[PDB]
């Protein structure tokens, strides 16, 4: 990795991703809540420390940050991903981190902030979506996931280690964001003569590399080793999304593993449909267009990449890619 | 520590099996991974509240919690899914996994390995490594079985009975004894055949070379 400094136009940016007030729905009768990053982040951070579980670092995930770094790029403004680098060594930790999570969930409500008595469990079959909890011999974090819909999805990931999330070069990026929460303790507003140094990251390679990947719309990865199932499907999205790779040489062979390594961890027809279904409704859920387009890009690469000697799955899945697109072509 | 009370169980080359029991569903499914279903009754129908997903070298193990209705196969994960290594999991989950061991591992030692077929006996060393199970299923109807423990020996007029130790070993009327000493040469054999296959394995990785079936009845 190799540290960059945002530049005006990227501290701006992501300022008003900071600011960007979010809507969270409320599953059940449990009213909308009106957010925004920095107070969550702010409110999370203080309890964490009153709690005694220090927070080394911050930072913004996702495609969040390469909208930050490139205004307006082809990837969509769906993901908002927080990364909270704690430690977290035995489960009663991991129970406080949920506890905590949870508590300053409470915190914002227009006239509940007094009904400060609504329960974790209530809470959490309210307002979040997602849980996931990691503590292995490499991988150890803990995600939490607020409400996915008209709005964007709120992902909250606190990690002690982590296996090195290695991607594409174009969501790779990460804004460490402790610089900009302290500059407000400033008595007026943020202006262009006058921003805090912020610091960019990408978490394998040279930041100046992947960002040129991000300007220039490449596909590009550097440890394929570590990839697992899903990487066919992201793929998939760059091409629905007009990224090309940056040498059609080694690509060839990229599909390859990619083909090969989804068959490995999804060989059961059914659990692919889930998995591709549940695909659709999270990075299509209402781009209609696009999904046709996607369903017939993953088409083509299977076909073409698939080994000889898995003909018969291949059929399989084709019919499967085939199927889903009969229904995506009548509503 | 976990791992001082049990080894983590390894499904690998297990035959999928799907046992009911009164408090629980254990399966071994076609991908060798190893599940385990808590049952709880309301009325009318049985349902499934947690679900424990064992890997085929059981190190990792993921558990959810759907809300589910009980079926021919487990439930599907959802979201909320937690994975622990075998030295991470919690004590409040070790009974189950202990009951999934004990499956396994009993599963394993009726599997046959190898196979070996002599001029008067099939014997059938079992999966149950180390010190496997060992069945000489004789042509004329006497079966033998032998332990870690203990050994059993069954006679063509069905005459069943047990033995412990050495106490007892030597002292037998000499007929059977010619039975034993076929069956330890068989045993040597079948686990020199075992070392020697897996170290050749473990050079070419490919396909599996257990199960194996040697030789033929006359």
């Amino acid at each position: 990795m190799a540290f960059s400094v945002l530049n005006w136009d990227q501290v701006s940016r992501l300022h008003e991703v900071l600011t960007e007030v979010v809507p969270i729905h409320g599953r059940g009768n449990f009213p909308t809540l009106e957010i925004t990053l920095k107070d969550i982040v702010q409110t999370v951070r203080s309890r964490l420390e009153e709690a005694g579980i220090k927070v080394h670092d911050v930072r913004l995930n996702g495609s969040a940050a390469g909208h930050v770094l490139v205004k307006d790029n082809g990837l969509g403004c769906k993901d908002l991903d927080l990364i909270f680098h704690v430690a977290l060594p035995t489960e009663a930790e991991f129970q406080l981190v949920r506890d905590v999570v949870l508590c300053s969930l409470l915190n914002f409500l227009p006239e509940g902030v007094n009904k400060l008595k609504i329960s974790p469990v209530t809470l959490k079959e309210a307002y979040v979506q997602k849980l996931v909890k990691v503590c292995t011999d490499t991988d150890r974090w803990s995600l939490i996931s607020l409400s996915n819909k008209n709005g964007k999805n709120v992902e909250l990931k606190f990690v002690d280690s982590i296996r090195r999330q290695f991607e594409f070069s174009v969501d790779s990026f990460q804004i460490i964001l402790d610089s900009l929460l302290f500059f407000y303790c400033s008595n007026n507003p943020i202006s262009e003569h006058f921003h805090p140094t912020v610091i960019g990251e990408s978490m394998y390679g040279d930041f100046e590399e992947a960002f040129d990947h991000l300007q220039n719309r490449l596909i590009a990865t550097k440890n394929p080793e570590e990839i697992r199932g899903g990487g066919l499907l992201k793929y998939s999205n760059l091409l629905v999304r007009d990224f090309r790779p940056t040498d059609q040489e080694e690509i060839k062979t990229l599909e390859r593993y990619m083909c090969s390594r989804f068959f490995i961890d999804f060989p059961d027809i059914l659990e692919q449909q889930r998995k591709l279904e549940t695909y659709l409704q999270n990075h299509f859920a209402e781009e209609e267009r696009s999904k046709y387009d996607y369903l017939m890009i993953l088409r083509r690469v299977v076909n073409e990449s698939t080994v000889c000697l898995m003909g018969h799955e291949r059929r399989q899945t084709l019919n499967l890619i085939s199927l889903l697109a009969l229904r995506v072509l009548a509503e | 520590t976990l791992r001082s009370i049990t080894s983590p169980l390894v499904a690998h080359r297990l035959k999928p099996i799907r046992q009911k029991t009164k408090k629980a569903v254990v399966s071994i499914l076609d991908s060798e991974e190893v599940c385990v279903e808590l049952v709880k009754e309301y009325a009318s129908q049985e349902y499934v509240k947690e679900v424990l997903q064992i890997s085929s070298d059981g190190n990792t193990i993921t558990i959810y919690y759907p809300n589910f209705p009980l079926a021919d196969r487990p439930p599907s994960p959802t979201d909320n899914i937690s994975r622990y290594s075998f030295d991470n999991l919690p004590e409040k989950y070790w009974r189950k996994y202990q009951y999934a061991s004990r499956f396994v591992q009993l599963v394993r030692s009726k599997s046959p390995k190898i196979t070996y077929f002599t001029r008067y006996a099939k014997c059938i060393l079992m999966e149950n490594s180390p010190g496997a199970d060992f069945e000489v299923w004789f042509y004329d109807g006497v079966k033998i079985h032998k332990t870690e423990d203990f050994i059993q020996v069954i006679e063509k007029t069905g005459k069943s009975y047990t033995l412990k130790s050495e106490s007892e070993v030597n002292s037998l009327k000499e007929e059977i004894k010619m039975y034993m000493d076929h069956a330890n040469e068989g045993h040597r054999i079948c686990l020199a055949l075992e070392s020697i296959i897996s170290e050749e394995e473990r050079k070419t990785r490919s396909a599996p070379f257990f199960p194996i079936i040697i030789g033929r009845k006359p």
